[PDB]
């Protein structure tokens, strides 16, 4: 079990910044990744980003470079950092967290939105 | 890739090409299995069946519970992302067996959850219950008998007495024994290591999956994986379960296809080529699947893991098209087709096999040295085959075969007694050589001496 | 033929034969499962329970009829002695399939009286029902359930109101879910190519086949035989099937003969000669027989069909009697015999077994360069074996063995380790062979510029 | 005995010593499975399901009792120490043959006490019973259903009549049939020489065998040896078995030890040594152990017969330490493991495994010369294999490995593919060199003529 | 199925000729052979004769150029025709259809009898 | 099947010498050996002495030599002939038939005890 808690969404102005910082909490020792998932309306879950234990990130081809994530291990925390937000990117934003043996673990998602100008 | 339509040529029959897939993450839940059921006689007078029927549980779950603790073969930062899971233990402990300790450690925090559930599961008598908590999902636990016992035994208690009852219990109890050894007993370490099945407990307990944890194919892919016992309450006679829903994603550019290898004929004998039941790609990969353990949908095949092998041989060659590495082995049965429809004709050595072209007097007769005969529809309207008439199709692909002097050099045998008679001719051969040799050697040491 | 009084002196003990009984033909008779059971409540009390079995079923009857579709390749003259069978499809079906698809085309005229039939049981509640037609068997249909909905779920839905009836429905139905699970879902393709075995249909729902459709071996072997599916309703939830009676006629001139290989020494060691089980004559034919699908009668094996297969080695000139070419192997355990009574005395190898001839104390010692030892009544009175008493048989026709230097050269081995390693120690001779040829060859290059 | 050490250089781990327990002798006990239930509704009602039950039975006891009529194969001094057992017949039997029909001759002196009891145990009702003799112990009878009779169907007549109670004893007594199905029917000539499981029978009557007839392993061994049918009355519907106490020892000086073989590296290729899965020791000797058929205790193995068997291969001086003899086998798939826990430190070969020492940074490169790293408390104070980060035993006493030049020419195929592959190169080679003798022999011809 | 309807048995006298004829419809495509059989008092049916689809005959001992077999195949009728007949030869005859999967189908078989004299 | 009946034990003065005939009978043509045991308190039943029905004979470690066992053939009877018996050697003495099959028959047992002084 981990226990997923995301946080920092709500609306914003489009072209702005915003961190999501999800705490993570359980026997992480056992989590292979912490990252972040998305869904946007009427698809699937998409990938965002993801932090492996070792450090090795990667993201989907939406978001490599344009954003960014981080972890502050000392609190078991893993921040997702959003910049330059466009209508594209409104969707839940789901943290997970990834176990050595394929289980995998879900906030409860917060929602990001933008202004329509 | 694969060279289906030189393959042909030689009666292997690259077929029906099937996506692939793979369960890239599994959502766990649990399942708490609470052997004994609760009874309400206010009396206790089916203590007597429970007594016994503990008795019983004894020899599965004293077994289980022994078993699992050979589990814990890692020993307890933990709880810190990237932190020590715990330290080694003196013993030996395979990567199936590290694995296993991995994820019951991974488990091993629902612990103070399950001893604020037991408080409420000793006491209900409800048969399916679902406990929520701070974590995600739900939690369930299944009384085994209890429909039964409330249903059928409480009024039964009343309207026939204890004796009755009593049967009644000692008869569904022992059933239900039977069909836990059925579940539990066999293979107890690999049942630890690799888990239970979860069609078998939800055969147990009609369990309706989707309604309890959350296409047909997808659910029997998930009655197939299997769940891993967590824990095993000697006292309480509990078993907790770990379920494991997967999340499937298609894999991209996947295919599995099937090969059949009709007989193909070298000099009035009877050869074919050995080939695995499945071959798969992966863009420029070519190799075997062992689709054994994945559930064949219409259009893909799940599996719980990449069931691809890499084909030692020249067998990876023979597929990609070079034809003359292909490796033969003689017929042995019934069980080697000796004919195949294919793209609308029929690939068939008529040798052993009564092919005829537009009606049952007509027969292709097919040179001693052509391995098959590929009938096309440009060739046939109405091909006959041990006197089956079927239309060939007129829409069919099937090539046409200008025949070649395909020799395959890579004679194989399947059969230890085969390779040991032939090893020992060898051997013989090996030895008159050496003989030869020693000969040599002696009239070379005469020369020189002359 | 073989010639077993020679076989016996390498402890291969041909014995008991018995005929072989094949179904020339097999009188055909449809069987319609149908699924749902009908419910007289007059007030859809059970509805909720078949709804969710309805929802079981789905997880065995849509994966059959996708399977049964797959049959579907054979396109559509028909209906006419000698006419086309049909278009061949775009695909590819081995001859299994090829058989199967003719099976589904032949059948398929009955869909018209199914289509009649139906509306028929659609309605009745009786449990097992025969239809005449103009063809000339009755059709007979199984309603599953349906004795004890009647008899047990009619009452109580009075008696104990709908709670009782639906628990006892859901239990019931759900039981006969894992019934039909094992019967059905194993296998998919399989299943629909070849067939399900009458066996657990009939273990299903207790059919009287002879009553139903019409020697206790006679009906063991009508039991082992495949019911072919013909047809899967996904709307009715209702499986027809072909159920195969078949002809037997005893085949002339045929023996089926076991085989069984004692071990025989070699220098203080254990071999024997690993021939397969069992053994059959066809005039003078002599082969191996694959009895293991067939049902062993006292007097006669009753095959689905000839199990004959040719033998590849010079096990044929060993079983002939050219006992020079019997391959040896090495014992394992002790599931090869040490000892055996043949024909009223005892044939055993004496080195790994006490043989005693008049008492306990006088030892049957063999010599080191004789394989096994014949035991003639002529010789012992009483032979004790292992300190076995026992009289040998005044009327046995064990015929007396004078020894013999019988040598067998051909070694051989069953294990892939043991070939390997002999092939790798005849790798390394082989090039230890080429090294000294490069050598030679050099030499002569010497001798031939000098 | 083995040098557990040094077989870790290649990663065979032997592991988990446990002594081996054997039933010196069986202490016999009687069971009479009498499989007509008795009826009490005074008037015949239940008949006639009893008539086609019994018309079931003819499926099952017939071919059992044709098959234990081939036992007799010894013909009856007796009755005296050391005396004959009986004639030998005109036939063939196998030493396992033999062995039954000195069983059942042996049991056979009860004959007369079944008949003085069968005539107690056609009139009773009562499920189990226990007859005493002027032999020792108890001989006990099972009346199939008589529980569910007396208790369910003898008041069912009186209360719902003779239609439910009819139904009710069809479908029991059927179930009863496809039970018995299960445990008689399947093998029958091998059940009849080897016996029936006794956990079969005791899950069809739910025996409480130390009750009826006196460690939870221990009771799962008496429940996995094989009770032997000795009578089968075909006109009473009856069959009388011999079960078989076993009375266990613990054997000195046996260890029964686990090993597990890990990938071996050459030169970036995966190899592992394929060693039996259990090897033994009785003082001097070493062997492998086939436990397939023992129950596995925590302390010990259970077996009904000493499992070993001799290994026949280098792998005996492998085992005992002469490391340069193991057998080289290639790996195919993920069922080799890659790495292991040992001993408090880790062993794996971490060209196919991400081995960390002090963190998932710092990667412990292996030389590609080097088949496996050992790594040792000493080395690494937390080994991350595959990012799993563990902390080695600081009391391990897994031995620090200086790498060596080990070099295994044992290369050894398990795939009868790859043995006739290289089999065929190397008779391709024995061509050239015969080719190359050939062209040798007639230049020393000319250079003879010259 | 395949329906067999026998015709042209009866009483005939000894030593002279009839001709049997069964007419056959269903999925006659998928029969391998048509013919007939007989069964006398107590015993079994003997095979008396068969058309292969190839137009390849076959006869009894008791039957070979004794008796002659034939066909119409445009209207899928299978006639025996009987000659020299002998109070031997009296029996049901069974017209019968084998299925290239060796099904067998029957006809309800035809009385053939001859005078005592 | 095998009837043992032990006999000849009671009290007996300590180094006296006793004998103890045991009776068999049934099937005792597939007697392996027939021989004694013995269950002192507190411990496992210990064997005493065999006879094979070769004649081979053999003892624990407690007995070898100093005790003899015997047999009467034309009798069916097996003896074992106790001597210079010790405190040590107060036990229930267990007769026993061993089958070819190694099943294990086993008599009623005799009480053997001698005086304290």
């Amino acid at each position: 079990e981990v226990q997923l808690v995301e946080s920092g969404g709500g609306l914003v102005q489009p072209g702005g910044s915003l961190r999501l910082s999800c705490s993570a909490s359980g026997s992480l020792s056992t989590i292979k990744a912490l990252g972040w998932y998305r869904r946007a309306p009427g698809r699937e879950r998409e990938l965002v980003a993801s932090i492996t234990s070792a450090g090795e990130t990667n993201y989907a081809d939406s978001a490599k470079g344009r954003f960014t994530v981080s972890t502050d291990n000392a609190k078991n925390t893993v921040d997702l950092r959003m910049n330059s937000l466009k209508p594209e990117d409104t969707a839940v934003y789901y943290c997970y967290a990834e176990s050595f043996v394929l289980n995998i673990y879900w906030g409860q998602g917060t929602q990001v939105t933008v202004s329509s100008g | 890739q694969i060279d289906i339509t030189k393959l042909q040529h030689v009666g292997v029959l690259v077929n029906s090409p099937k996506g692939m897939k793979i369960p890239q993450n599994f959502e766990t839940r649990y399942l708490i299995l609470s052997l004994i059921p609760k009874i309400e006689d206010s009396n206790s007078c089916g203590d007597q069946q429970i007594k016994q029927y503990k008795r019983l549980l004894d020899r599965l779950i004293i077994p289980l519970y022994d078993g699992l603790r050979l589990m814990k073969d890692v020993i307890v930062t933990e709880r810190f992302f990237g932190g020590v899971i715990g330290t080694i233990a003196l013993g030996v402990a395979t990567s199936a067996q590290i694995t296993a300790a991995v994820a019951l450690v991974e488990a091993k925090q629902a612990r103070s959850d399950i001893e604020k559930l037991k408080e409420a599961i000793r006491d209900t008598n409800k048969a399916v219950q679902s406990v929520q908590s701070s974590v995600g999902p739900p939690i369930v636990a299944i009384k085994s008998v209890q429909d039964y016992v409330n249903k059928e035994i409480v009024p039964s208690i009343a309207r026939l007495g204890c004796e009755a009852a009593g049967l009644q219990l000692g008869i569904a109890l022992t059933q239900h024994y039977s069909e836990l050894t059925n579940i539990f007993g066999d293979n107890i370490g690999s049942l630890i290591e690799k888990g239970i099945k979860l069609q078998g407990i939800a055969s147990l307990y009609r369990t309706n999956i989707t309604e309890i944890f959350t296409d047909i194919y997808d659910l029997l892919f998930t009655e197939s994986i299997k769940v891993r016992v967590i824990d095993v309450d000697l006292n309480d006679y509990s078993i907790t379960l770990q379920v494991r829903l997967p999340l499937l994603t298609r894999l991209l550019n996947t295919q599995i296809y099937k090969v059949d290898s009709i007989s193909y004929n070298i000099q009035n004998r009877e050869w074919y080529i050995p080939l695995p039941s499945h071959i798969m790609t992966k863009g420029a990969f070519l190799g075997g699947a062992d689709v054994k353990e994945c559930i064949e949908a219409p259009s893909s095949y799940i599996c719980p893991s990449d069931p691809g092998f890499v084909l030692n041989h020249e067998m990876e060659s023979c597929l990609s098209g070079n034809i003359s590495q292909c490796p033969r082995t003689t017929v042995t049965s019934d069980i080697v087709p000796r004919y195949a429809f294919v793209n609308g004709g029929v690939v068939a050595n008529c040798i052993t096999t009564t092919c005829t072209c537009n009606g049952i007097g007509n027969r292709i007769n097919q040179p001693p040295d052509q391995g098959v005969k590929i009938i096309t529809h440009k060739e046939c309207n109405t091909i006959g085959i041990n006197g089956m008439l079927f239309n060939t199709n007129k829409e069919g692909t099937l090539a046409f075969y200008t025949p070649d002097d395909i020799t395959l050099n890579n004679s194989v045998a399947l059969n230890p007694i085969d390779i040991s008679i032939e090893l020992n001719k060898a051997k013989s051969d090996l030895e008159e050589v050496k003989e030869w040799i020693r000969r040599v050697n002696q009239k070379l040491d005469s020369i020189g001496s002359g």
